[PDB]
């Protein structure tokens, strides 16, 4: 159905920017949640919600 | 040799032409770009804006 | 009871193949340079040796050997 | 110039942040902090640091207003137009232990002690050569070095005379955790804490890198192929030469 | 005729970007250009947004550039932009010139356009020396004082020309605040000579590797090369992302984080890395006068490139000394960076003065006798007699 | 507007160059081309033709230069190390 | 102070004054604060600490 993708997302210029910042919207959130999560899990221990939980143990 | 004879483009041509499908395939990378880029703006002008804020100097002064 | 581990890593490195030799180099110099001390006239000689290259060389060599392991052993 | 006027150069220790997806040790900050209060505070500085920046790194907000209240400084004079003082806030910097340079000078031979907030950032090896610098005092000088009254030996340093002499013995600061603090430990922690104070951006801004590289990457591969997709049409041009007939 | 024709602005846009006519066969060299302009937007735009913060003063300059690391939200990333882009602004412009040196776009029809280029790289060259001044660390006060001392050899009106520029007997605060504020004026002077550039790149158009007239095969440079120069715009913006984010202080020198002492001097006065073989032509020469005079003249031996090549055909793509004696120049410039960033010894006062020796014959000896030879043996290899 | 001199460029139309009869263009839609189409083969084949035939121009001057740098180098360290400070004083003053 | 001098009095006519005046001064070797008498460099003194 590559008839129906294009015509509904691709035809139209304004849909098609509206799908791309409708995309960017979600993307923002869910790659920024993505980063932070890999980025806390990777320094695992080293961060001051680890300390303060060792303190707090 | 005749200016009717078209040369020998086979080894750039892809064997399937559908249009639909070649057009959906470019437009998905040029929409991806425009994605990426969306995201990268704004996170620059948001970037700038939020360093002419405020300062932690005058926030902790609140 | 805990010592200080690059103290420790710093004498394992000094009695090893290498570092006999580097600390072989050093003590001649600086018995070459006490008894160049021993001699009158030292203050007025205006060029004194010093064993500073040779306590690089033995320094520099027991850097790079205690430089990796060293921070696996300090919590 | 000679080995001893440029110093001996630091060797390259695995620090916990060194990497492009490392933090520091926030654990190392709150014992560097501790080694700085009871050891390296009597005879230095740190003027750039304020209060507030302590937390959420290595003490909480009730921790820090300890500390903060345990110092005074310079308030609003009264009513009478008297000089005042003040308990601290969390919006006040960390005081220096001198008034000023010249008391510096007097306390401490001549020598000024340097303000610490951007001396990893300032000496070139960094957080190795706040270490090497630290623990690397010999306790005899080689065999010939002309030594200054009242000035050290330290090999790192450039020209082998320092002035501060070697204040990191074992087990003078008894560490909140029960770390075990041998000289080379505490050395650990102030050179994590002295870099944390050149650099409190540390963490995240190699979180922005790693975004932003991701998405920059990304971007120039997909501009890399649009691209090649709108010059296909160019790139695969032919062009053919039928000489024309002479007039 | 179209709205992008027939309307006042949109006709200056549509002839410099959208229907420029550019050869087919430019490569990625000719994307230097609009990556200095791209990096040229970023030092203006974040140049201004840490100018909302910066205070000039002697007393507040360094603590307020270390305020906007430390108070302003997201200031380090201005702070770091700003100098790893003015970095990355030389980088690109060092490669701008050297394409304009490899491919021959000096001559005949583009002279007046290479001086246009000329007196950017001057203007650029003052900015990053202006602006570099205005961190006001060890090294600013020190650099500003080596190079407006030089300015006392001048044997009539020296120490007034000297005592002009510092506005005072030092480096201090009136020097400090006219630093801040012509590191402010000068790069709208650099952005209306960048227009000027513009206008006399226009009448002629862009040379090709080959040398060769482009007018025969010529392309658009909308749709074309605005993805060509995309794809080099994002590639460019990657690396000053790893050099912002990850590596943020490797192109500067460590001793700018020590406030600005002019009682204690750092043991190697030394400039920002890109002003580096200028200071090493300085250095080479052994008196005031004539060292400032040298790099004076090594800046502006470029103009006297369009006179001296005695080529026939345009460019060393199809000359194998003139590609052979312009990469020595390449790594001799290399080379003499490498020679003015160390000490004044022994070796490397006779390296920088046989290099300085070098750079300067390059333009005036090496270039007409090679271009002379290569005419010479270009016209008996084909002529048979 | 008042004209301008005589340049080596005109527009789309009048660009300046020669007559031109004979030479026919083909060019095929890039919507019906494959993009990325002999990335690989040029990648490890044209690639080389392109470095072996420019190497020799850009890695006998950077040799020379790396090699004189080295060997300066290594003569100043020896310059200002304790075998060679007569040397050092003969050559300084 | 050195704003007069030429306007109002002489040299030696404001120098006086400045002299009856007193200002702080860089501190000395043991970083102890420490009182100047004036001169043509400082300002005429206001009546009040703050
Ligand atoms: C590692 C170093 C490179 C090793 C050699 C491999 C590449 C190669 O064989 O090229 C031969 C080629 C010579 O062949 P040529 O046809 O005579 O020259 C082509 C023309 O230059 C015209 O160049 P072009 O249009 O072909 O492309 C321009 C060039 C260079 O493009 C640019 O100049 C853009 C400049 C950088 C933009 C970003 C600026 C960032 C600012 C900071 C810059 C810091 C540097 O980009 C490339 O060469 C891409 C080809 C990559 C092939 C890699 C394959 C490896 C084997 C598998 O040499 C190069 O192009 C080297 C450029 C890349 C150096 C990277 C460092
Ligand atoms: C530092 C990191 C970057 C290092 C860059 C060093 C090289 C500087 C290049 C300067 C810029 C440039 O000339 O690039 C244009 C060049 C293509 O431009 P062109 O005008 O066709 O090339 C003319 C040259 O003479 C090319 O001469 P040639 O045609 O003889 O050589 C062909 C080959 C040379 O061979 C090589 O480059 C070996 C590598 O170049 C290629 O065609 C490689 C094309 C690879 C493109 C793959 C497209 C991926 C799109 C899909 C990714 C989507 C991302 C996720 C999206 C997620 C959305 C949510 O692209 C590259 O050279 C790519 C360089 C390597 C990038 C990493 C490859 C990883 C692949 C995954
Ligand atoms: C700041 C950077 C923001 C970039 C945003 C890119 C974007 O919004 O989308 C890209 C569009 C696609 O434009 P296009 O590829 O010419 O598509 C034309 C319409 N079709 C053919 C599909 C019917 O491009 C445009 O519509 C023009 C906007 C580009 C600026
Ligand atoms: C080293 C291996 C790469 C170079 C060797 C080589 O030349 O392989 C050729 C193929 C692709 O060849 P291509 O030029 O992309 O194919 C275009 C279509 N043809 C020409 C067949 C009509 O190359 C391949 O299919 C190998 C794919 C390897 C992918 C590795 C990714 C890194
Ligand atoms: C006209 C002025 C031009 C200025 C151009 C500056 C950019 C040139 C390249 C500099 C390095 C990369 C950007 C770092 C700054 C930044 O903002 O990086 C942070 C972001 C993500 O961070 P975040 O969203 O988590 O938070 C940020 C605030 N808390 O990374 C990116 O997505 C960068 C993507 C780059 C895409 C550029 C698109 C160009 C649009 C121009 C408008
Ligand atoms: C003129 C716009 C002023 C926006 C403003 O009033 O900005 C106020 C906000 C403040 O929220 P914050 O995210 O800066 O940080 C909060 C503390 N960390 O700025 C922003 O970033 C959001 C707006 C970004 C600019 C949007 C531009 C496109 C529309
Ligand atoms: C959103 C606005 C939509 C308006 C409606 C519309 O887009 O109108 C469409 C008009 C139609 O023009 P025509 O030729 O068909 O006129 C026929 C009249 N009978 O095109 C335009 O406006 C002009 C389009 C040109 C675009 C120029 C892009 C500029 C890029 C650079 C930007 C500046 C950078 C400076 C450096
Ligand atoms: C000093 C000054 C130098 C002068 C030369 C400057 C050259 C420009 C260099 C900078 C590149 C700008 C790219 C603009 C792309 C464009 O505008 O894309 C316009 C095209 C027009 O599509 P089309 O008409 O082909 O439509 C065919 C069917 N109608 O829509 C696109 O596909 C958009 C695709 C996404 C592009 C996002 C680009 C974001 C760039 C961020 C960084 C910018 C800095
Ligand atoms: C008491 C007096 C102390 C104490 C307790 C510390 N320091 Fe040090 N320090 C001191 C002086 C007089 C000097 C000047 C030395 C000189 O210039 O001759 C210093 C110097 C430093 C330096 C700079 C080294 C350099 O310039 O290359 C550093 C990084 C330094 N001091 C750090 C430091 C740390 C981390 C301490 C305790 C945890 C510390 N000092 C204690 C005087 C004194
Ligand atoms: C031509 C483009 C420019 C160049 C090449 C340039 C170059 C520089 C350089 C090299 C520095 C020193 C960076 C450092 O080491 O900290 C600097 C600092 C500075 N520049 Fe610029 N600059 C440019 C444009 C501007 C403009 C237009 C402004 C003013 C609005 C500006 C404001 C500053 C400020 C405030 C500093 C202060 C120190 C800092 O925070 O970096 N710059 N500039
Ligand atoms: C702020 C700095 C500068 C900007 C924005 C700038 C901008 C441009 C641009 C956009 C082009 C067209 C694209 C290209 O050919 O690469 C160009 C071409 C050119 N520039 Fe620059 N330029 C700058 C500095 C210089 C310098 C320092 C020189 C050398 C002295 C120079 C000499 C040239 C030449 C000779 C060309 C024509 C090359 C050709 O197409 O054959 N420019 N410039």
């Amino acid at each position: 159905s590559f008839s129906s993708l294009y015509k509904t997302f691709f035809k139209r210029n304004a849909v098609f920017v509206g799908t791309i910042f409708a995309g960017a919207f979600v993307f923002q959130t869910v790659f920024d949640t993505a980063i932070t999560s890999w980025y806390e899990n990777h320094n695992k221990g080293k961060l001051w919600k680890d300390v303060k939980a060792r303190i707090a143990a | 040799k005749s200016t009717y004879r078209t040369p020998n483009f086979d080894d750039v041509l892809k064997e399937n032409n559908d249009a639909d499908k070649g057009r959906s395939y470019a437009y998905f990378m040029v929409g991806a770009m425009g994605l990426l880029s969306s995201a990268g703006a704004k996170s620059t002008v948001e970037t700038f804006i939020s360093s002419m804020t405020a300062t932690a100097d005058v926030l902790a002064m609140a | 009871e805990v010592t200080d581990q690059l103290e420790d890593l710093r004498e394992h490195f000094k009695n090893t193949e290498e570092g006999k030799a580097l600390v072989h180099h050093y003590e001649e110099c600086a018995e070459r340079v006490k008894i160049q001390q021993q001699q009158p006239g030292y203050a007025d000689l205006e060029h004194k040796e010093d064993c500073v290259e040779e306590f690089f060389h033995l320094q520099h060599y027991l850097d790079t050997a205690t430089a990796p392991r060293l921070f696996d052993k300090l919590k | 110039m000679t080995a001893a006027e440029h110093g001996l150069h630091a060797p390259a220790y695995a620090w916990s942040h060194n990497g492009p997806f490392e933090t520091f040790d926030h654990a190392s900050i709150r014992r560097g902090y501790q080694v700085y209060r009871e050891v390296c505070a009597a005879c230095h500085s740190l003027d750039r640091v304020a209060w507030r920046t302590l937390v959420g790194v290595s003490h909480t907000n009730e921790e820090v207003r300890n500390m903060a209240e345990e110092f005074e400084y310079d308030d609003e004079p009264d009513e009478q137009g008297n000089p005042k003082k003040r308990p601290g806030k969390l919006s006040d910097y960390i005081p220096g232990p001198y008034p000023n340079e010249q008391a510096a000078r007097a306390a401490n031979q001549g020598a000024l002690p340097p303000d610490l907030s951007l001396i990893v950032k300032a000496r070139h090896g960094g957080c190795d050569y706040i270490f090497s610098l630290l623990t690397g005092y010999p306790d005899e000088p080689p065999a010939g070095v002309a030594l200054p009254p009242g000035s050290n030996y330290n090999p790192y340093f450039p020209g082998g005379s320092i002035a501060m002499a070697r204040v990191l013995f074992d087990d003078m600061v008894e560490y909140e955790d029960g770390t075990p603090a041998t000289t080379s430990q505490m050395a650990k922690d102030v050179t994590t804490f002295l870099n944390w104070c050149a650099e409190p951006e540390h963490d995240e801004r190699k979180r922005l890198g790693l975004k932003t590289v991701i998405i920059l990457s990304s971007l120039y591969l997909l501009s890399i192929w649009v691209k090649k997709f709108k010059w296909a049409g160019i790139k695969t041009r032919k062009f053919v030469f039928n000489p024309p007939k002479p007039r | 005729m179209a709205f992008r024709k027939s309307n006042v602005y949109l006709s200056l846009v549509n002839s410099y970007i959208i229907d420029s006519p550019q050869p087919s066969s430019i490569n990625y060299w000719w994307n230097m250009g609009s990556l200095l302009g791209l990096c040229l937007v970023i030092q203006i735009v974040t140049g201004i947004f840490m100018a909302m913060h910066y205070s000039s003063n002697i007393e507040l300059a360094f603590s307020s550039v270390e305020h906007i690391m430390r108070d302003v939200h997201n200031g380090y990333i201005l702070r770091y932009l700003h100098a790893n882009g003015a970095s990355f602004f030389f980088m690109v412009m060092f490669m701008h010139m050297a394409k304009g040196l490899y491919y021959g776009s000096y001559r005949s029809p583009r002279v007046t356009l290479w001086n246009v280029g000329v007196i950017i790289f001057i203007l650029t060259i003052a900015t990053a020396f202006l602006g570099y001044c205005c961190v006001y660390g060890q090294m600013s006060h020190w650099g500003a004082t080596v190079i407006t001392n030089l300015f006392s050899a001048i044997p009539f009106v020296g120490n007034d020309i000297v005592s002009w520029l510092w506005g005072g007997f030092s480096v201090s605060n009136p020097t400090i605040q006219r630093f801040f504020a012509l590191h402010y004026l000068v790069p709208f002077i650099i952005a209306a000579m960048v227009i000027m550039h513009l206008m006399a790149l226009h009448i002629h158009g862009s040379s090709n590797p080959l040398g060769i007239t482009g007018n025969l095969d010529r392309i658009p440079m909308h749709s074309y090369f605005i993805f060509k120069d995309l794809v080099t715009v994002f590639l460019f913006m990657l690396i000053l992302a790893l050099f912002v984010f990850y590596s943020p202080n490797t192109l500067g020198h460590p001793d700018n984080y020590i406030p600005g002492n002019p009682l204690v001097t750092p043991a190697s006065i030394v400039p920002e890395w890109y002003l580096l073989p200028f200071y090493a032509i300085l250095r080479s020469i052994p008196d005031k006068l004539l060292g400032v005079i040298t790099m004076f003249a090594a800046i502006l031996v470029l103009l006297v490139l369009p006179f001296t090549d005695r080529s026939v055909v345009r460019g060393n793509t199809f000359k194998v000394l003139s590609k052979f004696f312009f990469f020595i120049f390449v790594f001799n410039f290399v080379l003499l960076g490498q020679i003015g960033a160390c000490h004044v010894e022994v070796p490397y006062v006779l390296m920088g003065q046989i290099a300085t020796f070098i750079y300067f014959a390059y333009f005036l000896i090496i270039v007409p006798v090679i271009s002379t030879i290569e005419n010479v043996l270009f016209y008996i290899g084909r002529v048979n007699k | 507007g008042p004209p301008s001199g005589k340049t080596y460029m005109g527009w789309w139309g009048h660009m300046g160059g020669p007559k031109q009869k004979g030479i026919t263009s083909y060019a095929v839609s890039p919507y019906a081309q494959k993009p990325l189409q002999g990335i690989f083969h040029n990648a490890v084949f044209n690639s080389f033709r392109r470095f072996k035939s420019q190497f020799l121009y850009v890695l006998i001057p950077a040799g020379i230069y790396w090699y004189w740098w080295k060997n300066g180098n290594e003569y100043n360290e020896f310059l200002y190390s304790k075998a060679g400070r007569e040397e050092l004083e003969r050559v300084n003053v």
